[PDB]
């Protein structure tokens, strides 16, 4: 489901297959390192600052759900445990560097959560500034002072 | 000499021309071909505001075709597969 | 004398006319304006 944009031999970010469109933030430079992906035409939304295209046919198992729902409590990236509360989703500083972008924020269950952009730091903590999903449409948090990884 | 009768409708309009001319005609063409254009530019604007109406709803996900019929021809035919 | 430059008559018929030019700059306008405050409702709604 997660797939490296590369800019010259170098990774930028990330692209992801979240439902059945194929996601990468708009802000990253190269072309996603995947033959099948990167001949595709994408449809840039700068509100959003994302960037999304549709899943080809026999890469449709490989996306990763989502979900508007989200209670208060813990959940899981690779770095480890995000943990949200008031609306925010949150980190130990220092466990989110940038080149994290697009990475996906998932629930016990599996289902993808929200897809990390930057982070802003406040010291201990650092609030994640994210895309997620709302009632049925997508949606941006962003903490002030964010730094866009 | 010539007569200019009124109509009608328009007909007589153009018979106008020969009565004081050379020109007049030619400016009015001028202007129904610049109100033209600005018909013209009207729907361009208005297929573009279209566009930013379905926008949103561009990504993916049920949630319209619903509103898409009623739905600006286009809306639909468009959700769906 | 007489000679110079328009316009003049012929009244009615003349408006007849003329009515039928620039309400489409109107609607379009309005439209126009009608989508910039859709626009900013999905803006808001972000």
């Amino acid at each position: 489901c997660i797939f490296e944009v590369k800019h010259e031999g170098k990774v930028m970010g990330y692209a992801c297959l979240v439902g059945d469109k194929v996601m990468k933030p708009a802000h990253v430079k190269g072309t996603i390192d995947n033959a099948d992906l990167a001949k595709l035409a994408f449809k840039r939304s700068s509100k959003y600052d994302l960037e999304c295209a549709q899943i080809p046919v026999h890469m449709k198992s490989d996306a990763s759900k989502f979900t508007h729902e989200k209670p208060e409590g813990y959940y899981n990236w690779h770095h480890g445990a995000v943990q949200y509360s008031g609306g925010r989703f949150t980190i130990p500083t220092g466990a989110g560097k940038p080149g994290d972008s697009g990475r996906p924020i998932f629930d016990n269950k599996g289902r993808v959560v929200a897809i990390v952009l930057g982070g802003a730091n406040e010291g201990a903590r650092t609030a994640l500034s994210v895309v997620t999903w709302n009632k049925d449409i997508v949606t941006k948090i962003t903490p002030e002072g964010a730094e866009e990884w | 000499s010539t007569n200019g009768t009124a109509h009608g409708h328009p007909h007589e309009i153009i018979l106008y021309y020969y009565e004081l001319y050379p020109t007049m005609t030619v400016v009015i063409v001028s202007v129904a071909s610049f109100v033209l254009l600005s018909m013209v530019g009207t729907a361009v604007g208005m297929c573009v505001c279209a566009r930013r109406r379905c926008i949103t709803p561009y990504e993916l996900t049920p949630g319209a075709t619903v509103p898409f019929l009623l739905s600006l021809l286009c809306c639909v035919r468009t959700t769906k597969a | 004398h007489t000679t110079l430059g328009v316009q003049d008559i012929s009244t009615t018929a003349m408006s007849w006319v003329q009515k039928i030019t620039g309400g489409v700059g109107l609607i379009v306008a309005v439209a126009a304006l009608i989508l910039i405050v859709v626009l900013c409702v999905s803006f808001s709604r972000h």
